[PDB]
């Protein structure tokens, strides 16, 4: 999970890390700022109308500015090629910047656990110099259990290139920054530019976390920020029931069981002439009511013109699963199509239980059938 | 020396295991699906309730106490996230030789904390968090896995996807050939065993003849993967491999990713000889006609 710069700034800054002071708003018209901000706000980095971040010395101006950015899409070189559809503008207390550095905080499996990576050539396209010159990258390893140590921190701030009183003014922010990343369950805290004011000042000004889902039940507080608006209603609808829903470009539906099983379901669906308009994962656990809501978000979508079920290995007797599509399907009506694939346990008996039926059901044997099965449907 | 324990991944009919979360929902279900496949379930753990007996076998409170008492070499957990880590280190502390975690949603934290220790011994072999587990067609199923579809056979697979192995079984079996030593590492960032870890058994097993892998986008281990079969899978008894990447047709926020594939996870499996099938539902087939291709049939 990602938040917004304001979300992220607000906590560093209850942790004890240096930050711009910021204001958010919706609408242009919405400090005694010596100079003002303007960044869009998007889950999404690169944003340097041109240009997604502009900096003015009073307020009047971002007036203007504000008007091209809100209700605008804005493209990244990290958004989809459409772009991001901004919504919120921040407008902070700008610092002059001497110096900028980048750092960043995250759980690497090539590290085997947290790892300090800094560049002291940060600022707008760190990955040039990543490419460019490798040399210029640094790495810090971290042990979960001694944690981060005053000699880690201070030889990353010395070649981060913070020299005199500025080192151990930057060793003290990266030992917080790291304490925050294991505090909120992160796993990346990054902030580009690390910068140097001309007050001798470290400061976070830019700050990018991404978040553990799996930690949610610990970080209530933490994933009640999720804004969700820069996501389709119909994938917020579908987390209600625990079913992860993706949207497509194309016409069948699709309902399995397993991430990995469900781009190939996608992948084969493509191999024989078809496009899948979404896919529905729905997980290990198998509720009997999901099934039931399952086809009312996937049939929502006028896109649909088929819908693909393919659970292979459920927790759950695909009878019980054999039941669960016949009353959902009989209680809304249907219109159209439904391929159904189940393999597990008694699946010779949950067959014949959905064609036996008298509904619009084609059983498919495994999943090359089901494929040919869909694309055949959408004509 | 971690590696030292790779071998406990090599379950047989021989292995004892006992069930963490013996009485909840997932483990009797599982549990029974075990007893009913001839896997030798030997009792399981739950705190307050040792002693008991469940599903016709013994209950524990602690996992040391099931292991002295059943002589218990692997352990299934079947844990809810905020106490699966902690069932994990319950385990290499008794030192049980093969710990299966099941569990889905550990935080990584936890698990980072997991793996620091789990490298620095070598009694213990973990496969998982996240995973489907490990089977041994028709001697040991130690998961979640439909014990039906698979069959003793001739190639090893190795799967960072769940379900989507199952595909993989299905057909092996369909084509004649089964399956000798099913393995699922599971789809968690921090993990007790990756691809390498189960290519290297499958190698140096003689009833593997051939290897299937399953793989998907991201990441680096199909890499990985690859250049540890160009070094020891490209020679003299160099073993078939066939492989799977679920996600080309898959859509596409910081720098950190782009410092420290889709398209070249497949160039470089081609690269160590490994043959890549672009369907998902003709990876018995490939295998099988390179065992033709190689007179192995
Ligand atoms: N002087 C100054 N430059 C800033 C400030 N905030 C952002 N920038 C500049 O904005 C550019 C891109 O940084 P940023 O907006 O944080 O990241 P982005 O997500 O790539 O737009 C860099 O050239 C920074 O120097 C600021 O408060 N003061
Ligand atoms: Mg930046």
């Amino acid at each position: 999970m990602n938040l917004q710069e304001y979300q992220s700034k607000k906590l560093m800054s209850d942790n004890g890390v240096k930050v711009q002071r910021f204001f958010v708003a919706d609408t242009a018209n919405e400090l005694n700022a010596k100079e003002i901000v303007l960044k869009a706000q998007i889950l999404a980095g690169g944003r340097g109308l041109k240009g997604g971040v502009h900096l003015t010395k009073d307020p009047e101006v971002v007036g203007q500015l504000a008007k091209q950015m809100i209700g605008y899409n804005l493209a990244t070189k990290q958004t989809p090629k459409e772009g991001v559809k901004v919504n919120k503008v921040m407008v902070a207390e700008a610092l002059d910047i001497s110096r900028e550095t980048y750092l960043a905080i995250l759980m690497d499996r090539s590290c085997n656990g947290p790892v300090l990576v800094g560049s002291p050539q940060g600022g707008v396209d760190i990955e040039e110099v990543a490419a460019s010159n490798p040399e210029l990258i640094f790495k810090e390893q971290i042990d979960i259990i001694e944690g981060i140590k005053d000699s880690q921190a201070q030889r990353m701030a010395e070649n981060l290139g913070f020299l005199g009183p500025l080192q151990n003014q930057a060793a003290d922010q990266i030992k917080k920054l790291y304490n925050l990343f294991l505090k909120i369950d992160a796993t990346q805290v990054e902030v580009n530019p690390f910068g140097e004011t001309p007050e001798g000042q470290v400061v976070c000004f830019d700050a990018k976390i991404n978040f553990d889902d799996n930690a949610e039940f610990r970080q209530k507080d933490i994933f009640a920020m999720d804004d969700k608006s820069e996501n389709e209603p119909i994938e917020n609808e579908a987390a209600k029931y625990d079913l992860k829903y993706i949207g497509l470009d194309g016409n069948i539906a699709c309902f399995v069981n397993g991430a990995g099983l469900a781009m190939a379901t996608c992948d084969i669906i493509f191999l024989n002439g078809g496009k899948p308009a979404n896919f529905l994962d729905l997980g290990g656990g198998v509720k009997e009511s999901q099934v039931y809501q399952a086809f009312k978000l996937l049939t929502a979508d006028p896109k649909v013109e088929a819908i693909l079920v393919n659970i292979f290995g459920g927790i759950v007797n695909c009878a019980i699963i054999a039941n669960g599509i016949t009353k959902a399907c009989r209680e809304l009506e249907l219109k159209v199509p439904l391929v159904v694939r189940l393999e597990g346990t008694n699946v010779h008996e949950a067959q014949n239980i959905l064609t036996n039926s008298g509904l619009p059901i084609t059983s498919a044997v495994d999943l090359e059938d089901a494929a040919k099965k869909a694309v055949a449907s959408v004509t | 020396s971690y590696t030292a324990s790779r071998k406990h991944l090599y379950v047989d009919k021989n292995t004892k295991v006992i069930c963490q979360g013996f009485t909840g929902k997932q483990g009797t279900f599982h549990s029974q699906q075990a007893l009913e496949y001839g896997t030798n379930l030997v009792g399981g753990t739950t705190p307050g309730k040792g002693g008991k007996t469940h599903l016709g076998l013994p209950v524990f409170n602690t996992v040391k106490e099931a292991k002295e008492q059943t002589g218990a070499t692997a352990s299934v957990i079947y844990v809810p996230p905020p106490f699966a880590a902690a069932a994990i280190n319950e385990a290499i502390d008794a030192e049980v030789p093969l710990v299966v975690c099941i569990t889905e949603g550990i935080p990584q934290q936890d698990m980072v904390r997991v793996k620091h220790r789990l490298l620095r011994q070598g009694k213990t072999r973990l496969i998982g968090p996240n995973c489907p587990g490990v089977i041994n067609p028709g001697e040991c199923k130690i998961g979640i896995m439909p014990g039906h579809i698979h069959k003793k056979g001739r190639i090893g697979i190795v799967s960072r996807s769940g379900t989507l192995t199952y595909e993989a079984v299905h057909q092996t079996t369909q084509v004649g050939l089964g399956q000798s030593l099913c393995v699922g590492i599971g789809g968690d960032p921090f993990n007790g065993t990756d691809f390498t870890d189960c290519l290297e058994i499958f190698l140096n097993d003689p009833a593997t003849e051939g290897i299937i892998l399953i793989g998907e986008i991201g990441g680096n281990a199909e890499e990985n993967a690859a250049e540890f079969l160009k070094q020891h899978n490209s020679g003299p008894k160099s073993k078939p491999v066939v492989s799977f990447i679920a996600g080309l047709t898959a859509p596409p926020m910081g720098h950190a990713g782009a410092i420290i594939g889709a398209k070249e996870k497949i160039t470089a499996l081609q690269s160590a000889g490994v043959v890549v099938s672009m369907s998902p539902a003709q990876l018995g087939t490939t295998i099988y006609k390179e065992f033709e291709k190689r007179k192995m049939l």
